[PDB]
């Protein structure tokens, strides 16, 4: 009776100890991730589009929270706009002119 | 369906539904992922009538009504990739959503740069855009403009390549056979799994219960029910780390929406 | 669902719950046309037979055993059994067929006793020590013999003849009246395998010979060679048969499952709920048919929203204006013609900042198996027996550990990449 | 005398129909390219199952037996084909030691031009037969191709075998192994190929 | 819950943490990305 | 009795190749970062911060 | 390497054939890492003397 108790209990055990350490390397790679963010939006600024927030970003802000972090992310958004003509290039004494 | 196998497995406990749980993360895990690289983008930009990007021809990789809405390379990448209680479920988006989102990723990247991930997309001329993406890797912009037909040929000629390089071997597209292969042959090895003795006098469950009486029946199911077990608790357990492996890549291809389409990274190879 | 939840809260989302699975509407047997049949008649129909200190024992093998046409015929003389009985013995079959006979006087019942006695049983026509099996007797008397009589007696093991034969007459009373004694026992010979009509486009409850199941018997186009009897599909699972009574292919397609999802608003805003059946085919089962199945007490709703519980396939349903719940093929997002020519730029006059949070978890609970007090604890005797598996409680409680340090290098690889606690100014 | 088996003496594993697949199995075949024996009878081993086939035209190659002894001492197979069709008995036949057709029991039934071919095994107590029926070119030995035998019967009668003979014009013995096999199934449910996985490395 | 089941507190505590985020916050206020590289 | 070795054996060695396919992701997701490492910082300069 | 006991193996079907499958997974995946990391060049490239 207590072989299959036994084998019973330490299969689950098993299966629980397998489901964490699955749910162990997704909590370390969040966490790599998360590392890696405030080494690059706290620490520094960023240029990689939308790693930190929507917008060209600014700073950020870490924050503690239960078992994990809050970024407050501060980002430049621009947000109202007017049609213009343009042109890649003017002429002048013959010569081209470039921005 | 047989009444008595199920009731012994009912003294196995909350075995099956953790593993129903389990699986049920991994179903949501992909509508998640799928959202997480493609819905990028918060409306659906769309594609102007007239084409005049300075000589580029991107007409292989827009839409096109004759085709499902999906592009001639889309159709190419379509084409190249090819009951015992188990049960596929459909993803979220459909293909023909997938093609709505990378049709407007796709038509703000022409039509207005990075600037559509920055905030609301603002239209700019495409022979303006290259040269906003020459400065980008440190060469003066004049180096497009006194060569735009000569540009635009390189990159006309080249996408030209990929409809080749595509349509005469699938050998490119080995990664996505081989994650649909890898899947069939876990599905193929559970099946086949049913088959299996795992010690008892047969593996036909009714056979067992035609030859013996309950008592005798009841150790010879509880070996099959054991077996069975045992091969889902793998095939879950190699699905959740198999489905780990794809979320690090949807990590990655959403990385690449993120900073390689939607702006320019300068991040070497 | 709450049920299914343990809880009687439910927050709003789509569940499984249950299996739809069409039960068998009745069940079908089928065999080849039955045919080779025992003849036995060649002894139940004899004119005669010999003595019984040389009572006749034989075969009855390779032949389908009849006992159905034997058991109606309550016009036998007499009859009875021992290793058996004729409600079962019809159906029942013999790992070694065989039969006996012999002319005996009516009080032959003592020499069908195992063990058998009086003088036809001691001369010859004895039942075995272990007998088995049934046991006929046949009206002799009523036609068979004269009036002068005939050899049906005898004096002193089973058909072994010291013994020798005698006469019998039907003007003798019943236990010395004459009658023609029958026997049959316990492969060899099986009782005929009756078949019901055939049923298709229903699930049914089958056995095809012994191929039982429960399927959708379907006709089908399949070309089997003519030895073929059953065909498989790739993963070895039946597909079709061959029926034994004509010349058809059925496939068997499986009877209509899926899983039973409860699509529901969260229960504190209202209990009205809806059900997606899971691939199935609505006729089976407000209604509306989708490509992820049967969707029922769901309005469906022409216009497109953002989706608000998922059903899939680009179908998501919410609760919605009284209020019920609808399903809709979801938004993704506003339609935009991004205003583009080869001379137009918008540039932007102006700006706001933004203050996007991101949310990001860096550590589990750190947790701690004692395995061998989960496994046995206060038990002595058990925790002798997880000590005959060996390593696996030191590998579990190792495995836990390593986990567990890994949370404090995670929280410190987020935090502590700062080499200096600085204060802020005044 | 001896030649080359080649790729014959595949035979349907099992009644079932398979279409369009690879299916694999372990069972007593003629092992691909085994030496089978050429002979134009003394009586012969029977080992693990025998294949059997003839190129014939005149129709005299016309019987087995079958058993331990094969003669007189138990119940013992004899095969006929008797212009009707197959004729079978198992008694304790006592019979001529080599017969020519004219130029106790417990069972009994009844059903170079050419090369017809033929398997005999016993499992468990059941005797099989297979079969097939080819025209020819060649005639010193087996042609060079692949077509599958069918079974022809299946008899429930439990004997031991363990010899046998043929009865009165060239044929060819070979020995079944346990060898596994890869079987190609086609769209219309024949055996069109396979692989003795034994074989060699690339066969593995 | 006495099962052999056991939950260990974290290394650093919260208070501890929010030092950190406090350290974090404070040099970014004070000295922008300098406080990575350095001084 | 040997089928309680073959039970015991075979558990063992799946709890064996289950550590080792979640090992050889934590390596991977190492060597993918490395490779990383060597396209950004070797055959390039970057800007990304620690 | 006992026959005795390899036919009973046998009867637990496709789990042995799936853990060689497995491990040879592992396997193959530290060539890959190897070359992903270090085979990033072209050409062996050599210094000036
Ligand atoms: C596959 C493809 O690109 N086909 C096009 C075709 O539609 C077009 O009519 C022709 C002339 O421009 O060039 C080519
Ligand atoms: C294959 C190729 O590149 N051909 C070009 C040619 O079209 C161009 O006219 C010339 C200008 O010098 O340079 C070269
Ligand atoms: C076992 C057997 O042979 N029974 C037959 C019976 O079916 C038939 O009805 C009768 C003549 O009427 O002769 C006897
Ligand atoms: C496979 C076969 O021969 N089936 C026959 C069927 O054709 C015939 O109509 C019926 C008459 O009862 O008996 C059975
Ligand atoms: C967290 C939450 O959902 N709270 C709501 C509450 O605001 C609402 O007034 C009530 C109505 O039944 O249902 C519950
Ligand atoms: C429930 C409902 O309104 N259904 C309608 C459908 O009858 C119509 O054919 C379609 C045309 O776009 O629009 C939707
Ligand atoms: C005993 C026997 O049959 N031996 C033959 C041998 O004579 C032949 O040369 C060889 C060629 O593979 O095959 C085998
Ligand atoms: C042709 C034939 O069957 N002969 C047999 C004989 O060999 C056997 O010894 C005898 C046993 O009763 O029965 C008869
Ligand atoms: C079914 C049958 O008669 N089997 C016999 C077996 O009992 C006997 O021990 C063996 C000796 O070789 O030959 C065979
Ligand atoms: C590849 C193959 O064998 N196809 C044949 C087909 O040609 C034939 O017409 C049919 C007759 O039933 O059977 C199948
Ligand atoms: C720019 O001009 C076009 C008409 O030429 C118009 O459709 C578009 O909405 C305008 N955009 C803005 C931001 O005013
Ligand atoms: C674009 O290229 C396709 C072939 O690649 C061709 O059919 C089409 O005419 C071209 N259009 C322009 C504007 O170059
Ligand atoms: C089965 O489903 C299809 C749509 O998938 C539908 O067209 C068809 O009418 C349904 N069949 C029946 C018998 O209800
Ligand atoms: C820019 O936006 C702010 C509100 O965010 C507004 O008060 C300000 O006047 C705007 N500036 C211009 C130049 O329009
Ligand atoms: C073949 O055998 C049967 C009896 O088994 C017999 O009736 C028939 O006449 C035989 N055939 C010939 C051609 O004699």
């Amino acid at each position: 009776q207590i072989d299959r108790l036994i084998t019973g209990r330490l299969q689950s055990l098993q299966t629980y100890v397998t489901q964490q350490l699955i749910r162990a390397a997704e909590i370390r790679a969040s966490a790599n991730l998360a590392a890696t963010k405030m080494s690059e939006c706290v620490l520094g600024q960023s240029k990689r589009v939308d790693f930190c927030g929507k917008g060209y970003h600014l700073m950020s802000f870490p924050q503690s929270a239960p078992h994990g972090v809050v970024f407050l992310h501060v980002t430049y958004v621009p947000a109202q706009e007017k049609n213009f003509t343009t042109a890649p290039a003017i002429c002048h004494d013959g010569k081209a002119h470039f921005p | 369906d047989s009444t008595e196998c199920s009731n012994l497995l009912l003294q196995y406990g909350s075995f099956c539904t953790q593993l129903n749980r389990a699986l049920t993360g991994i179903a949501v895990e992909q509508d998640k992922n799928t959202q997480e690289v493609f819905a990028q983008v918060k409306q659906i930009y769309k594609t102007p009538p007239i084409k005049d990007f300075g000589g580029f021809n991107f007409s292989q990789i827009l839409p096109d009504p004759s085709k499902s809405k999906r592009s001639f390379i889309e159709d190419l990448l379509f084409n190249k990739v090819t009951f015992n209680g188990l049960t596929v479920l459909p993803p979220l988006l459909t293909d023909e959503m997938i093609a709505q989102y990378t049709s407007a990723l796709l038509a703000g990247t022409i039509t207005s740069g990075w600037t559509f991930g920055a905030g609301a997309a603002l239209q700019i001329p495409f022979a303006m855009q290259m040269a906003y993406r020459f400065n980008g890797i440190g060469v003066t912009q004049n180096v497009l403009y006194e060569n735009q037909k000569l540009i635009a040929n390189q990159f006309n000629s080249a996408i030209g390549k990929i409809q080749d390089s595509l349509s005469s071997t699938a050998s490119a597209l080995g990664k996505l056979q081989d994650v649909v292969n890898q899947n069939a042959q876990a599905l193929n090895t559970l099946v086949k799994q049913l088959s299996s003795n795992f010690g008892a006098i047969s593996s036909v469950l009714n056979d067992i219960l035609s030859r013996l009486d309950k008592v005798e029946a009841e150790v010879q199911i509880d070996r099959l029910i054991t077996g069975r077990l045992q091969s889902l608790q793998t095939y879950v357990t190699q699905q959740l780390i198999r489905a780990a492996e794809i979320r690090a890549s949807a990590n990655l291809a959403a990385t690449k929406m993120s900073e390689c389409v939607l702006g320019q990274s300068k991040r070497v190879d | 669902t709450k049920c299914t939840l343990k809880s009687f809260t439910v927050e709003k989302g789509i569940y499984q719950t249950s299996n739809f699975r069409v039960q068998p509407t009745e069940s079908i047997v089928r065999f080849p046309n039955i045919t080779n049949l025992c003849p036995f008649g060649e002894v139940f129909n004899a004119t005669r037979f010999a003595s019984v200190y040389a009572w006749n024992r034989k075969r009855i093998s390779n032949c389908v055993a009849d006992y159905s046409v034997l058991y109606n015929s309550a016009s036998f003389s007499t009859f009875k059994c021992y290793g058996v009985s004729p409600t079962k013995l019809n159906d029942l079959c013999f790992t070694n067929v065989y039969a006996d006979s012999f002319v005996i006087r009516g009080d032959e019942v003592r020499q069908i006793a195992p063990g058998q006695t009086g003088k036809i049983a001691d001369y010859n026509y004895k039942l075995p020590d272990d007998f088995t099996g049934c046991v006929i007797a046949w009206n002799s008397n009523n036609l068979d013999s004269k009036v002068g009589g005939n050899y049906n007696y005898l004096y002193r093991k089973p058909f072994e003849r010291p013994l020798q034969s005698y006469g019998f007459q039907p003007t003798n009373g019943v236990g010395y009246q004459p009658y023609r004694v029958v026997v049959l026992s316990f492969a060899t010979v099986c009782g005929p395998k009756k078949s019901t009509n055939l049923v298709k486009n229903k699930c049914v409850n089958f056995n095809f010979n012994g191929l039982t199941g429960t399927g959708v018997l379907t006709e089908s186009n399949k070309k089997f060679l003519p030895f073929q009897q059953f065909g498989r599909d790739i993963a070895d699972t039946t597909d079709a048969v061959r029926d034994p009574q004509t010349l058809e292919i059925l496939d068997i397609t499986p009877c209509s499952f899926g899983g039973v999802s409860v699509i529901t608003p969260g229960t504190n805003t209202s209990n009205q709920v809806a059900v997606l059946y899971q691939d199935v085919n609505c006729t089976e089962v407000n209604v509306f048919q989708t490509r992820a199945g049967c969707l029922i007490g769901a309005e469906h709703v022409n216009n497109s929203y953002e989706c608000d519980i998922p059903i899939g396939a680009g179908i998501c349903a919410s609760y919605q204006t009284s209020q019920s719940i609808i399903a809709y093929t979801m938004s993704l997002g506003a339609e935009n013609s991004v205003a583009y020519s080869n001379n137009s730029i918008a540039i932007p006059t102006n700006f706001t900042i933004s203050v996007t949070t991101e949310i990001l978890p860096v550590s589990m609970t750190k947790t701690s198996v004692d395995c061998t007090m989960y496994i046995c604890g206060d038990s002595t005797e058990c925790s002798n027996l997880l000590l005959q598996y060996g390593s696996f409680c030191t590998q579990l409680n190792r495995a836990l550990t390593g986990i567990a340090v890994e949370q404090d290098k995670n929280t410190q690889e987020v935090f502590a990449q700062v080499k200096q606690i600085y204060k802020t100014p005044p | 005398a001896y030649t080359n088996s080649f790729t014959r003496g595949v035979y349907y594993p099992d009644k079932v129909f398979r279409s369009s697949v690879l299916h694999s199995t372990q069972d007593l075949f003629l092992p691909f390219f085994s030496n089978v024996t050429w002979f134009h009878n003394p009586v012969l081993p029977f080992n693990d199952g025998v294949y059997f086939a003839s190129t014939e035209k005149s129709n005299i190659i016309r019987g087995w037996i079958f058993g331990t002894t094969l003669d007189s001492k138990t119940q013992s197979l004899l095969i006929v084909n008797n212009a009707t069709n197959v004729v079978i008995k198992v008694c304790e036949f006592q019979f001529c030691n080599d017969p020519f057709l004219g130029v106790n029991c417990t069972f009994e039934y009844v059903s170079f031009k050419n090369l017809r071919e033929f398997v005999f095994k016993n499992i468990d107590g059941y005797f099989k037969i297979y079969s097939k029926h080819t025209p020819i070119n060649l005639v010193r030995d087996l042609p060079q191709g692949f077509s599958a035998l069918e079974p022809l019967v299946d008899l429930p009668i439990g004997i031991n075998i363990t010899r046998f003979q043929t009865l009165l014009a060239a044929y060819y013995v070979g020995y079944l192994q346990p060898r596994t096999f890869l079987l190609k199934y086609n769209e219309n449910g024949t055996i069109t190929d396979a692989v003795d996985c034994a074989l060699d490395p690339l066969s593995e | 819950k006495f099962n052999g089941l056991t939950v260990l507190p974290p290394l650093l505590t919260d208070e501890m943490i929010a030092q950190y985020t406090s350290a974090l916050l404070a040099g970014t206020i004070t000295s922008g990305w300098t406080f990575g590289a350095g001084a």
